[PDB]
């Protein structure tokens, strides 16, 4: 799974909307970050003034739930948006992926490592620096970006921050793959952050002629003056394929190989050159074992630089689209090359993961979005792409997946610090057989929060979301059921709704919402660890087919019953498994069988509720129920 | 068919005593409200073999055990009752003991469905603040457990921000003037 | 009762780092609300 | 005319030093590749389990963080079982790649094992190379964890965790001495008759060691109670066996079938080419059986049949005679009290140097190596 | 192997090294001893002494 | 260490890595921040600490900066040891600043 | 009673595709190990 | 690869012979001097 | 063998940008 926040996008889906509609998100710096009138000048003369103001900005970067991650209102501001957003996205990715605390063996404590790339800590330089306090370093140091993710979720595995400058997050992905291939971890959490509040970062970049004073990154455009600022946060969940298939977790794609070198032969400290890049591309192709034809798309590290774009393009085509000695294309199928940076800007540290994120959605929707980096004319330095059957899609192009085949992609994230890193990616494994409907008829939806206000909010938002997606598919309620229940990190205050279909879920949540809106004060109901006393009945009220649904649906429960049955049979007692499998036996069944069925039912049922973490303050039982 | 907790079960008590004597008894981790003795038991000294014969023969005193519980403060209206068993027979007795506003429900009953009683109950339960690991409850169906992608969870967010003000970055290195 | 009233505010602003801070502010809980209130007397 | 026997041990042997000296291995790539790989097939079969295993499941980052909780007794039977199996395979894979030692062949060698070693033994007997042992060896890791796991299911069912455990897991087995296995069996039967105990909760003779030695398993509360009745000159010593094993009353064929469900069905599974000495059966020698069938049978040795360690020595010797060999080398791998094995086997029956290599070859490879600070 | 092959000086040799995270901590501030001990024996295993 | 690039197999330029731990760049926050210029970002970002070493000696192997805060250097050491352990580099340069 | 003969070639056979396919081996660690030590000892000689 | 991943049995003097021309001769010596892929590998590196 | 010999004699000069006028204490304040 992958979750993130990008410009004009609160989710991966709105980033698909940015790409497919050819959206270009660059704009002048908003006043929340710094004032452009004083910090930007057409010709900078005064110190700390820059020639450009433009960037693609996360306008919601400050939004954070202090009650979800155990933070006070005084502590939460002093935390960097990179840290807060990293916590949100990482959480969401755990909800979308196959990881919940104390679930399967892939979810254990130290088996879950975290790596995050970060190239800028402006929050601690600029905003929290006006008034330093106790939560300054607790909120500003980059090591806590992965750290906090380890503390909250109780992941004891390794924790690292990587800074290769603009290659940082893909470098962290490299480290993550190396650990997954060392056995140090199996669940890996990989992400990258780049949220900036300092104008000096801008002014220094512009002083070095990195940034473009006209607009966004223009990749491949004949007049290209630099990159432009862009902001993003990503977290992904990674696993070795055997364990991922062992748990039947969702798999959007599979990384085959990733490598890193450095451009040492450079005539300067700034520009990466083509020789090292080509040697890297061929290195990964040989390593992963694929020819040029196997890769049909390449996501380039396009910074919208004439030198960078021409250099990298030559390395890519010379690898993936070689030309015969006669002058005919070696490629049998078409290459489509693009750069995400032409839309959402140059995310620097988070650029790698942003590019990868683009691929995950391209893979999902089976389409290649348009390339907007060309404003006027194609760059004249580029090699002749059409003769080599390379293409820049100007409008969207059908990208269907071959039958019993997997298309594979090359991704690139490089740095002004000259490290070069790229990966080879592949489509996810086909299903085992085909789709199937959940035989469970009735489903359960779980809602949580740490505050009543937050609770009301979550209720409202869930109801609106149900109204949006109500009729798309029948599988929405089973997916969202197993997901909301298992895949979430819940807190104290919590709401529940059940039904056959989404409509019943809505009616229930709407009812509860009405109780919240009307006739409920602002204080919560008691948060003591809400004391339970468990009441166990005698065999009087027992009936036929009692708990067949629990026996057919719940495996832990089935394990307990089957075990109790074998335990009974080895002790010269009747077999109770039949009472739950078949109902007709209840008519002729003897007192010992009735009684054992009741008490086994109660022990299994108690264990079921305890599996839900129901702490019993005490117990009471009526005649036979006390045995349980 | 038979009548329990009466003189009918007199002949089975010696053999039942031996059955109880072959067991292994430990102190309760949580208090046990015992209708047999109409009292709250916190110690293994009371669970000796005589308990099970006494239980079989003696009346079920719910009122004395519950009233004994409430007088100790173990039970009150804020506490949650949960019926583990078919039908809410016993919860109504607890409810009548502590107060009419106690939230008590069941799950498996012949009239309403399982899921109906369950939402009316589990709502109010987890609304009160309890903790869960939903994994252990749903980690099921080795072949039907297929997981697909869905949007994120609804967030209740507030803006936490420290505004950069006064444009002091342009004056770096200068004195106060 | 005065100090009973003030201590609650000292709690609300903070709530083991925080615990040491709370008791330091008392002078100027992770290990050792009613347990606190009774610990005063 | 010499025959080396590769003998694997059970849980009693402390593999902390074993596993320790294994991740010291930098002398071959297949060792570190296999040892690092072991968590993968392991975890691939760690997730299909019950809920209670998910409760007390300890944390372990690699095969290293299990060691302190092993010595402390806070490690469960499922993982401690897999850890012992990994250690045994790692020592073998070491000795036969790192150690430049030739691979067993049916002519000059046989395999034997006790409990966990039986699983290990199937894997070594089924391969024609270390490199071919690697995958089978991992499939055996998965079998080992499911073996210890199922043993902990039923064992937890019989008796739950004690209040004074504090995370330490009690031993279901104890070694008795100063009495013959038959006489001790009579004492068990008498204790059974005199005390009120269930048919599943009864103590039983888990192993027959020697003329005066054996091993008995029961519940920590029950086993304590039984052992308290055995008075001097008899001896009683603890052992780290953290689940019930070798109990035909507790387990059946379905449990064996289930432990081996992690082996997919195929017709390409290699057979057991090296004879394995299965001494606890009617058939002392078994060869040619398929790897899954051999594994299920070994699982049955662990779960169902009692260990007859008094029949081990002669069982090896009989086979040595069958092939006309005068004596045997012992080559024990993680075997408790291994030093005395060699004399015992040779009692029923009537020199090494390193091989140098190219400059830089006799040492470790250039992949993994104790990095020097220059 | 490369070190001795090139006749380089060798002052010492690293057997191994390891990393975990103190997840069980009360606070973000203070690492606690349980994880640290498990990590010490972790390197004593990985290294093998 | 008597290292001459491309003298031996282990010292070939493409087999040499660099890893350095760094907790903060105070230079660009405080000192060069008073007057920002063209070499501000080359002079201040942490990634150039390992990078510059690779550029000068023409080492084309990997380049990384690690921030685990006060454990940064040993974390970098760990990554480096892993690289030598997996054969990614022959020689590793490990440091902390 | 058939007898297999293992025949190796000379420089004339193009080994580019061969080695290109041998760098793809993953399933068995001895091949990547051999291909790891081979260029190192090669350049050492 | 053929005799480990491919699970092809190793040549034996009874059922098989080895031959090579130019480079193949050296390699032939290496395969002819081992019993097993494990015992072939050191002689393999020597031959390289 | 490798002897431990003196390190390269460096031609050193002090390259420094002085932090001045204590402007870090006034972060967030106006000019005045």
């Amino acid at each position: 799974a992958a979750s993130g926040r990008f410009p004009q996008s609160s989710s991966m889906d709105q980033f698909w909307d940015v790409l497919i509609n050819g959206v270009d998100t660059h704009e002048l710096v908003p006043p929340t970050r710094w004032n452009a009138a004083t910090h930007v000048s057409e010709d900078p003369k005064a110190k700390n003034v820059s020639g450009t103001g433009f960037g693609c900005w996360l306008h919601e970067a400050g939004e954070f739930d202090a009650a979800y991650f155990n933070m006070s209102p005084r502590e939460a501001p002093q935390v960097d948006p990179a840290q807060r957003l990293a916590l949100l996205t990482a959480t969401e990715a755990l909800e979308q992926a196959g990881v919940v605390p104390n679930r399967t063996s892939s979810t254990q404590k130290n088996r879950v490592g975290v790596w995050y790339g970060a190239t800028s800590n402006d929050w601690m330089e600029t905003n929290s620096a006006q008034n330093v306090d106790t939560y300054f370093i607790p909120g500003g140091n980059r090591a806590f970006i992965p750290g906090r993710v380890n503390y909250f979720h109780k992941f004891s595995g390794p924790s690292y921050t990587i800074d290769t400058a603009c290659s940082s997050s893909l470098a962290a992905l490299h480290m993550a793959c190396n650990a997954l291939w060392r056995g140090e971890v199996d669940t890996a959490i990989v992400g990258g952050t780049n949220v900036l509040t300092n104008p000096d970062m801008t002014a220094g970049l512009d002083a070095g002629h990195f940034l473009s004073r006209s607009g966004n990154c223009k990749t491949f455009d004949d007049e290209a003056d630099g990159y432009c600022r862009g902001e993003a946060v990503v977290t992904l969940i990674l696993k070795r394929l055997p364990d991922a298939q062992a748990d039947k977790d969702p798999i959007q794609a599979s990384i085959l190989g990733i490598a890193t070198n450095h451009s040492a032969e450079a005539a300067s400290i700034t520009r990466p050159h083509a020789g090292a890049q080509q040697d890297l591309f061929q290195q990964v192709l040989t390593e992963t074992g694929l020819t040029a034809n196997d890769i049909s798309v390449c996501e380039m590290h396009g910074t919208g630089t004439q030198a960078g774009d021409s250099g990298e393009t030559t390395s890519v085509v010379e690898t993936l689209a070689p030309l015969n000695r006669s002058g005919s294309a070696v490629r049998t199928t078409p290459l489509y090359i693009g750069a995400v940076k032409s839309n959402v800007g140059h995310a620097e540290s988070a650029a790698g993961v942003s590019s990868l994120a683009k691929i995950l959605l391209m893979l999902k929707h089976s389409k290649i979005p348009p390339h907007v980096g060309i404003k006027t004319k194609l760059n004249h330095r580029l090699p002749d792409l059409a003769a080599r059957n390379t293409h820049i899609a100007r409008s969207e192009v059908p990208w269907p997946r071959p039958k019993n085949g997997k298309r594979r992609v090359l991704l690139n994230n490089f740095s002004a610090a000259g490290g070069n890193t790229c990966l080879v990616l592949e489509d996810a494994p086909e299903p085992e057989d085909s789709q199937e409907v959940d035989p469970r008829e009735h489903h359960i939806v779980a809602l949580s929060a740490k505050t009543p206000d937050s609770m009301v909010n979550n209720l409202t938002n869930m109801i609106t979301w149900i109204d949006k997606h109500s009729g798309d598919s029948l599988a929405t309620l089973p997916q969202l059921s197993y997901t909301t229940t298992a895949r979430r990190v819940h807190h104290r205050h919590r709401a529940v709704a059940t039904g056959t279909d989404l409509l019943q879920i809505r009616s229930s949540l709407q009812e509860q919402l009405d109780r919240r809106v009307s006739g409920e004060r602002s204080i919560p109901h008691p948060p003591n660890g809400p004391s339970f006393v468990l009441a166990f009945t005698g065999q009087g009220s027992a009936f036929a087919g009692m708990g067949v649904d629990l026996y057919k649906r719940f495996a832990s429960f089935r394990s307990d019953i089957a075990r109790y049955d074998q335990i009974c049979e080895g002790m010269s007692l009747p077999s109770i498994k039949a009472m739950f499998e078949d109902e007709k036996v209840f008519s002729t069944a003897s007192p010992t069988l009735q009684q054992l069925t009741h008490v086994c039912f109660q022990m299994a049922l108690y264990r079921l509720w305890k599996s839900l973490g129901v702490q019993a303050k005490a117990v009471v039982g009526h005649a036979l129920g006390e045995y349980a | 068919p038979m009548a329990f907790h009466t003189g009918q079960v007199d002949p089975i008590l010696p053999e039942l005593l031996q059955v109880a004597a072959a067991c292994s008894i430990q102190d309760p981790q949580i208090p046990v409200i015992s209708p047999a003795y109409g009292k709250v038991i916190r110690s293994a000294k009371d669970f000796q073999p005589e308990y099970f014969t006494h239980h079989c023969r003696s009346s079920v005193n719910m009122v004395d055990a519950l009233q004994s519980a409430v007088e100790e403060g173990l039970l009150d209206k804020n506490v949650i009752g949960l019926e583990i068993g078919p039908g809410p027979v016993v919860t109504q007795f607890v409810k009548e003991a502590v107060g009419t506003t106690m939230q008590t429900f069941a799950s498996i009953n012949k009239d309403k469905d399982t899921w109906q009683l369950m939402t009316q109950a589990l709502a109010k339960f987890y609304l009160a603040g309890a903790s869960v690991e939903w994994s252990r409850y749903h980690e099921d169906f080795p072949g039907a457990q297929k997981v697909l992608e869905l949007p994120a969870y609804g967030w209740a967010l507030k803006n936490y921000w420290l505004q950069y003000v006064n444009d002091w970055s342009l004056r770096k290195g200068d004195p106060a003037v | 009762g005065t100090v009973w009233r003030d201590a609650l505010k000292i709690l609300s602003e903070e709530s083991s780092l925080m615990s040491l801070v709370i008791t330091s502010r008392l002078r100027d809980l992770f290990e050792e609300i009613f347990d606190l209130r009774k610990r005063f007397s | 005319a010499q025959m080396r026997v590769v003998a694997f041990g059970d849980q009693t042997y402390d593999c902390s030093e074993a596993v320790s000296q294994l991740l010291r291995v930098r002398d071959d790539a297949i060792v570190v590749d296999f040892l690092e790989r072991a968590p993968a097939v392991l975890k691939a079969e760690l997730a299909r389990l019950s809920s209670e295993q998910q409760e007390e499941t300890p944390r372990f980052a690699t095969l290293a963080e299990l060691v302190p909780r092993y010595r402390a007794g806070t490690l469960n039977p499922a993982v401690s079982q897999a850890l012992t199996c990994i250690a045994q395979l790692g020592l073998f894979i070491r000795q036969h790649s790192s150690g430049q030692e030739a691979y067993p062949t049916a002519h000059d060698s046989c395999i034997t094992g006790v409990a966990t070693g039986a699983l290990t033994a199937v894997a070594v007997g089924s391969a024609s190379s270390v490199t071919a042992l690697v995958p089978l060896a991992l499939h055996t890791v998965a079998v080992a964890v499911r073996l210890g796991a199922r043993a902990w299911e039923i064992g937890s069912c019989l008796a739950d965790a004690r209040r004074g455990a504090n995370g330490r897991y009690a031993s279901w087995t104890s070694a008795v001495g100063g009495i013959s296995p038959q006489d001790l069996q009579d004492r068990i039967s008498a204790y059974t008759a005199e005390q009120a105990l269930a048919s599943v909760s009864v103590p039983y003779l888990s192993a027959a060691v020697g003329p005066g030695q054996s091993s008995v398993s029961a519940a920590p509360v029950i086993l304590d109670a039984f052992l308290s009745t055995l008075l001097r000159p008899l001896t009683t010593t603890r052992l780290p066996i953290t689940a019930p094993y070798h109990a035909p009353h507790l387990f059946t064929a379905k449990d064996v079938q289930h432990v081996t469900d992690c082996l997919p069905p195929s017709e390409a599974w290699p057979t057991v080419r090296i004879p394995i000495i299965s001494f606890s059966r009617d058939e002392a020698v078994s060869r040619g059986a398929s790897f899954p069938a051999a594994m299920s049978e070994a699982v049955r040795d662990c779960l169902i049949r009692p260990i007859a360690l008094d029949r081990m020595a002669v069982s090896i010797a009989n086979h040595a005679r069958d092939l006309g060999k005068d004596s045997v080398l012992p080559s024990p791998i993680a075997l408790s009290f291994s030093d005395k094995l060699g004399p015992q086997v040779n009692s029923h029956l009537p020199t090494s140097k390193s091989i140098p290599s190219a400059i830089g070859a006799e040492q470790q490879p250039m992949a993994k190596s104790p990095i020097a600070i220059l």
